[PDB]
């Protein structure tokens, strides 16, 4: 009964010996790290025979007892280099009122790097030391996960403390929360304990990064004040050749990528979190695209209505432009799965650009409309003058062919340099958008010139309209001919408006239903 | 001739 105490002695001054072992035992000296080994060999010993010939149910076995004076050296261990941090850092890295600070997040930064050197230790190091139960002590994973576990429970209060106070630089912050994903990353993500993940550290750091989100934005919508102005100094030049758009395009959404960029790179675990910065983020893409189409729709007419075209043209790419890197970015940010509140604030985006590349291109059809109105009224005094000429020789006879040439020429010698220099410097959508606002008021200028119906006057009581005074009947075929060539003219053979827009246009429904009261001498009754 | 051919 002397012998079990005398055992008991002994195992538990093998667990004193052990529970310190970094300390007893230093990685330095190969000969110590093998009397280490011999320790746990005396100690599984003493375990085995007590488990063999004695039955107090057994305390252990060995492994479970080496497994709990670990994790107490790794205790201690934690505590050694977060009171000796600086010394230990400065002394053997680099390149007061020590410990946690909360006016610099240097103490956090080298507590990590000595953390590390701790865990690294006990993997190259002890783990091969210790090899006697390999299925049950791993003593580089379990330093893994002490070391972690220690560190996250300060780290969570270190966070809540900085939350209150901030006094940090959001950088700081920001690469305080990277090095820490490494950490977790390398060490510990893979580990039974943690692998059902869900971690819990970018949690407290989220303040942090929405902080930063705040600043980024008013610094991006910042550098978008210049990007622009560099370019309209520069007179918003064509990039190159196949770019219809200018510089300032380019230079916002880099801005815009990079800072995205930052956000991927910290790899949040957490998608509610990640839904989080996606929905602040998008607000910002927003406010800054929405302030460049409201810094050019500020400003457009200035460049457009007199000479020169280019420009004009140039802002409405860019704007385009805008709808299809936006586009661009939402893929980038993971579009369909992303968050639904985010991709409802970029959608909202699209709309709210396409309904100012419409109100942009109107004000540069509308820089046409007195050269339009000329044109219209030059074309409506030709048609005027169009007679038949029968008992007449057949040199000076003019055809309706001839007459309707001549009633298009002056809007045809308008708009001729014109298409022609668009569409050669206009992305598709934005030609379209040109030709399609160029058509209603071609259509109508001619509605309200050629054939203003007639007017009311007092008959006997009450005001009627009078009646109009038809055209002749190779007047009306004049119009319909020249209407029907303006069309074509629109079509442009597959370039202009498709044919099925031209004919379901409303615009060109009025018209020819003004005409109709006037072209009444060749209009057929049954059709 | 037609603005759109060159």
């Amino acid at each position: 009964e002397r012998f079990v105490k005398l055992l008991d002695q002994l195992h538990n001054s093998l667990r004193i010996d052990l529970s310190m072992y970094r300390n007893n035992f230093p990685a330095s000296s190969p000969e110590r790290l093998q009397d280490l080994k011999s320790t746990v060999d005396l100690l599984t010993s003493i375990t085995f025979f007590r488990m063999k010939v004695q039955e107090l149910q057994s305390p252990p076995r060995a492994s479970q007892v080496v497994k709990d004076c670990v994790k107490a050296c790794l205790n201690s261990t934690y505590e050694y280099i977060f009171n000796n941090c600086h010394e230990l850092y400065g002394r053997e890295y680099q390149t007061e009122e020590q410990g946690p600070s909360i006016k610099n997040l240097d103490f956090w930064s080298k507590l990590i790097t000595l953390i590390v050197s701790i865990i690294e230790e006990d993997k190259n190091s002890y783990t091969p030391c210790l090899n006697q139960f390999p299925q049950e002590l791993n003593v580089g994973k379990i330093s893994a996960e002490v070391m972690w576990s220690l560190f996250a429970q300060d780290m969570k209060y270190a966070m809540e403390e900085h939350d209150k106070h901030r006094l940090c630089k959001s950088a700081d912050y920001m690469n305080l929360h990277f090095k820490v994903k490494w950490l977790y990353n390398e060490y510990v993500a893979e580990l039974p304990t943690f692998k059902d993940r869900v971690p819990e550290y970018p949690a407290w750091f989220e303040p942090f990064v929405i902080q930063w989100l705040d600043e980024n934005e008013e610094v991006s919508r910042d550098f978008l004040h210049g990007a622009l102005e560099r370019d309209k100094k520069d007179g918003f030049q064509q990039t190159s050749e196949h770019a219809l758009f200018s510089c300032s395009v380019v230079d916002v959404f880099s801005q815009l990528n990079q800072s995205f960029e930052i956000i991927k790179k910290l790899e949040c675990p957490d998608p509610q979190i990640v839904g989080h910065y996606m929905r602040r983020f998008a607000k910002t893409i927003s406010n800054v695209l929405l302030q460049y189409a409201d810094i050019v729709s500020k400003d457009f007419a200035s460049y457009c209505s007199k000479e020169k075209e280019k420009v004009p043209c140039i802002l409405m790419n860019n704007t385009q432009q805008l709808r299809v890197q936006l586009e661009k970015m939402f893929e980038a940010m993971g579009g369909k799965e992303l968050d639904a509140e985010a991709s409802g604030t970029l959608k909202e985006l699209q709309v709210k650009l396409n309904n100012v590349l419409d109100e942009l291109s109107h004000v540069f059809a509308t820089s046409f409309q007195p050269h339009i109105e000329e044109c219209v009224r030059q074309m409506g005094d030709i048609l005027s003058q169009v007679k038949g000429t029968g008992n007449v020789p057949a040199s000076a006879c003019s055809s309706v062919a001839q007459d309707a040439d001549n009633v298009l020429q002056p809007i045809m010698d308008l708009l001729d340099s014109n298409l022609t220099l668009f569409a050669k410097i206009c992305e598709k959508t934005v030609l379209k958008r040109v030709l399609k606002e160029l058509w209603k008021l071609v259509m109508n200028t001619m509605e309200r010139t050629i054939v203003l119906p007639p007017e009311f006057s007092k008959l006997k009581d009450h005001m009627v309209r009078e009646e109009a005074k038809s055209l002749t009947p190779k007047q009306c075929a004049v119009v319909e001919l020249a209407l029907d060539t303006i069309k074509q003219y629109f079509h442009a053979g597959g370039v202009g408006l498709k044919k099925t827009f031209l004919e379901k246009s409303p615009d060109l429904q009025s018209l020819r239903y003004a005409l109709s009261l006037y072209t009444q001498a060749t209009d057929l009754l049954i059709k | 001739k037609y603005w759109w051919k060159n």
